[PDB]
RNA sequence: UCGAAGGUGGAUCGGCGAUUGGGACGAAGUCGUAACAAGGUAGCCGUACCGGAAGGUGCGGCUGGA
RNA sequence: UGGAGAGUUUGAUCCUGGCUCAGGACGAACGCUGGCGGCGUGCUUAACACAUGCAAGUCGAACGGAGAGUGGCGAACGGGUGAGUAACACGUGGGUGAUCUGCCCUGCACUUUGGGAUAAGCCUGGGAAACGUCUAAUACCGAAUACACCCUGCUGGUCGCAUGGCCUGGUAGGGGAAAGCUGCGGUGUGGGAUGGGCCCGCGGCCUAUCAGCUUGUUGGUGGGGUGAUGGCCUACCAAGGCGACGACGGGUAGCCGGCCUGAGAGGGUGACCGGCCACACUGGGACUGAGAUACGGCCCAGACUCCUACGGGAGGCAGCAGUGGGGAAUAUUGCACAAUGGGCGCAAGCCUGAUGCAGCGACGCCGCGUGAGGGAUGACGGCCUGUAAACCUCUUUCAGCACAGACGGUGACGGUAUGUGCAGAAGAAGGACCGGCCAACUAGUGCCAGCAGCCGCGGUAAUACGUAGGGUCCGAGCGUUGUCCGGAAUUACUGGGCGUAAAGAGCUCGUA
């Protein structure tokens, strides 16, 4: 080692735990959407789209998920909601 | 490498016959066989007769010019003069016998050197034997 | 991003540069995008540049390196691009 | 052949015989001395020829011919090995360089000196 | 859940091996004299059996047979 | 715009047909032998193991503070090596309506508003060594605003190569950001430029003593997933895919621009220099990020080696030097960031074993030196040489010491190249071969000692062996081994053959 690698190891512990937290929060949001749809619950699931699609594009604004990924999630949720 | 009467004595003119005309042509101008090989391979690249270009290249040598100029007797005498740098070419010290002068080249002598400055109008044609030395190689 | 460099094509103790547009990442004698010009062992340094291509690459936003920025300022393609009144007229040969 | 018969199966190159296999594409090769002996040659030639078996570093054992006149070479001495045939002896295709490593140069030799590794005597 | 490495019946490829089989080259030391002339029984091909060894003899073939 | 031949089967001849010579080269190595310059070049074998120093840091115009520490960028570039890979890896062609791009510049619009922590600092334990309570930010976070932008619904026109694209199309629903301190920045979104990623057309080694291979296998539909299209992945139906035009196997291999040869077509090779690929002790991962095979990062598993006060740890030169091995063989533990390239900073600067140079080795290709005139009855000397020397003047390149001295606030090269001066020949020539081919001839040893590229020389008079003279051929080099092309029309497409020379299946039938 010897280098400024010792500093950049300390960052990659810090900056993982930020991005791990946001990626996991999106999964539980998207997961709870699908259980609302599979119940046949329209008024609850219609609310959960605007909850999740808010939360997806905020994670793109962080620079975590990248906007093309964030867009293709929102597309999948809306086409699921319409049926 | 400089060679440094008999070598001429064997040839006269002081595959059997082919090598002998090359031998006088070489030891006249004081050339080493590797340098003589190079002037042949340049001569055949040039247009015209390939043999006639060879004698043009050997006559173009700056020390040969001194011999013709007669500034120094005995072509081997001029080797001692030229490398010592007595001569000058276009206001530059040529300390090199292998210098090949072109057209409009001005050969002057250096100041002092006390023991007459003739100019080159063109590279002289053969009129001013080659076919042995051409048929020697290749 | 894109950058105007010099590239050392000469033999030992006798460099000749050619003024190359390339990436910042590439090795010194690497692949150019375009060779613009050429350029130090003379009483008068020899400098030649395409004025048309220099204006194109600077207009895109190719950042000159520090010693190239001298040569552009001399020949006066930098002042055409920048549009400041120092103008052009330099060099000669002899 | 017909030209279609060449298209189906092409023209194979004729397989080249490598000349000196023990050297492994090297000009010289070292080795011990595991025998030193004499043989009678083949042919109308007659004489005693000094020969030696050399296990090379390449781990191949082959005869060698010691050029010159007389040799030190006892058992378990280290020896270079050249290449190039001696056509009187059947099989023998290598030679021992003289004057290199252990093999000392030929004594009193004043002509063809480089081949036999004899240093020039006092100018 | 997938998952490296590590655990414990064949396939392919090689090293050494008691011992044994033919091959090349060398000196020519014995045993013969099979082929080249009708080579002293015309030779050779294919099988078959036999014999120290070259070879011998059946059946069919061939001319590269006097 | 160039295309030679020669020897050798026989008493002799002609043909077929090998084998061997002349030629050119090299990342070469050995001998014998070396005087200096210029210029490139230098572990081809063990991707074998590595002791020491250095090869990536930088900013106080972000921040507490009083070098270290948080933070931003860089660290994916530069440099190394050829293990792996017969593959979309590579080389040339296209495609991307199937997509990404930090920094850079150059349009447009904004930089609103609030809070919570945590290293440093102190006090603890742990040990030979090395890794419990407080305070800031351009660190990190709830919101607001954005109509460019992302998602979904209903609909306008055009373009065409089918999915579909484009006109920021028009609508109406729901949502997207930011940072400040002494001139540089910061978020969002049009455009341009760079770099990539992913598909396909064809091209490029050996093998049938490898003939069957495949089950996520070939396709479809609905989902998941990626920057993006795709059995890329997954769950259900269909039963297909590839192969004699060599599939699936085994062997070898970095590929190419080029480079060696040849008149060409070909054959060999992939050094330096310049692209693309793969790999970083061996394997399997992912994280951070605009970008990762992440050399000098992380985690785990193995193999190997160090420090130890035995409690615990740490490390990987296929960076540059270097060391030991292995080899017939390959370099200094150099100097400097002056120049060109790169990173960070507003800048001054600070790093750079990239790079520019120096040393070493005739390893290669060039260029100069070792003397120039005159000199005879041809001294002496050696042997059956030589106008050479002897001796009379002369020039001083390189070497030697002197003085001046660079071109590229300051240059490593370098008091170097280079110029002008002081004398004096003083400091400077080897190495093969001479039987014929193929240039050069005469005087101990006995088929022994030995020589030899093929003929073949030695059995008492040797142009062939060993030595001495004398000659050639080349000369700071000359010979010999190893390797590839040529000669070889000797794998023949250009350009060959098969009654007897090697060569017609024993004959017919018939699939591709
Ligand atoms: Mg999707
Ligand atoms: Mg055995
Ligand atoms: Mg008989
Ligand atoms: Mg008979
Ligand atoms: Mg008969
Ligand atoms: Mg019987
Ligand atoms: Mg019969
Ligand atoms: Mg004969
Ligand atoms: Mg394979
Ligand atoms: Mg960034
Ligand atoms: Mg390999
Ligand atoms: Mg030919
Ligand atoms: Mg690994
Ligand atoms: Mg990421
Ligand atoms: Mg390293
Ligand atoms: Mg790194
Ligand atoms: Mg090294
Ligand atoms: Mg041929
Ligand atoms: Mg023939
Ligand atoms: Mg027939």
């Amino acid at each position: 080692n010897i280098k400024s690698q010792i500093k950049r190891i300390r960052t990659n512990e810090r900056r993982r735990l930020r991005n791990q937290s946001v990626k996991s929060s999106l999964r539980t949001a998207i997961r709870g959407f699908r259980e609302a749809v599979d119940a046949g619950d329209k008024d609850k699931a219609s609310e959960l789209l605007h909850a999740t699609s808010r939360k997806l594009d905020k994670a793109a604004s962080k620079g975590v998920i990248h906007p093309n990924q964030a867009a293709n999630k929102k597309s999948a949720l809306a086409l699921a909601l319409n049926k | 490498a400089r060679y440094t009467t008999r070598k001429s004595r064997r040839l006269g003119v002081d595959y059997r016959q082919q090598l002998q005309e090359k031998q006088k042509a070489r030891f006249s101008y004081g050339v080493m066989e590797k340098q003589f090989r190079r002037y042949y391979e340049e001569a055949n690249r040039q247009p015209g007769k390939t043999g006639d270009n060879l004698l043009r290249i050997l006559e173009s040598r700056l020390d040969n010019v001194v011999y013709r100029a007669g500034l120094a007797r005995t072509r081997r005498m001029a080797r001692q003069l030229v490398s010592h740098g007595h001569f000058l070419v276009n206001g530059v010290k040529v300390d090199i016998p292998s210098y090949r002068v072109s057209q409009y080249d001005i050969i002057d002598v250096k100041e002092k050197s006390l023991n007459q400055r003739i100019l080159v109008h063109q590279l002289p044609e053969r009129a001013q034997t080659e076919q042995l030395i051409v048929e020697l190689y290749s | 991003a894109v950058k105007i460099k010099l590239t050392r094509l000469g033999k030992i103790r006798n460099p000749q540069y050619r003024i190359i547009v390339a990436d910042a990442r590439t090795r010194r004698d690497g692949r150019a995008i375009e060779v613009i010009g050429r350029y130090p062992k003379e009483e008068p340094s020899l400098i030649q540049i395409d004025s048309e291509r220099a204006q194109y690459w600077l207009g895109v936003g190719a950042q000159p390196t520090e010693p190239v920025l001298a040569l552009l300022k001399i020949t006066g393609d930098w002042q055409k691009f920048k549009g400041l009144p120092g103008a052009e007229g330099t060099l000669k040969v002899k | 052949p017909t030209i279609q018969q060449l298209v189906r199966k092409g023209r194979r190159d004729k397989i080249a015989k490598v000349k000196t296999a023990a050297l492994k594409g090297s000009p010289q090769r070292r080795g011990v001395c595991t025998r030193v002996y004499t043989t009678t040659p083949k042919k109308p030639n007659s004489a005693l020829r000094k020969v030696a078996r050399v296990k090379l570093t390449s781990q191949v054992e082959v005869t060698a011919y010691i050029p010159g006149e007389g040799h030190n070479l006892q058992e378990h001495s280290m020896v270079l090995v050249r290449g190039g045939r001696v056509k009187d002896l059947p099989g023998v295709r290598y030679k021992i360089i003289r004057g290199s490593l252990d093999t000392q140069g030929v004594k009193n030799r004043k002509q063809a000196r480089s081949r036999y590794g004899a240093k020039k005597e006092k100018s």
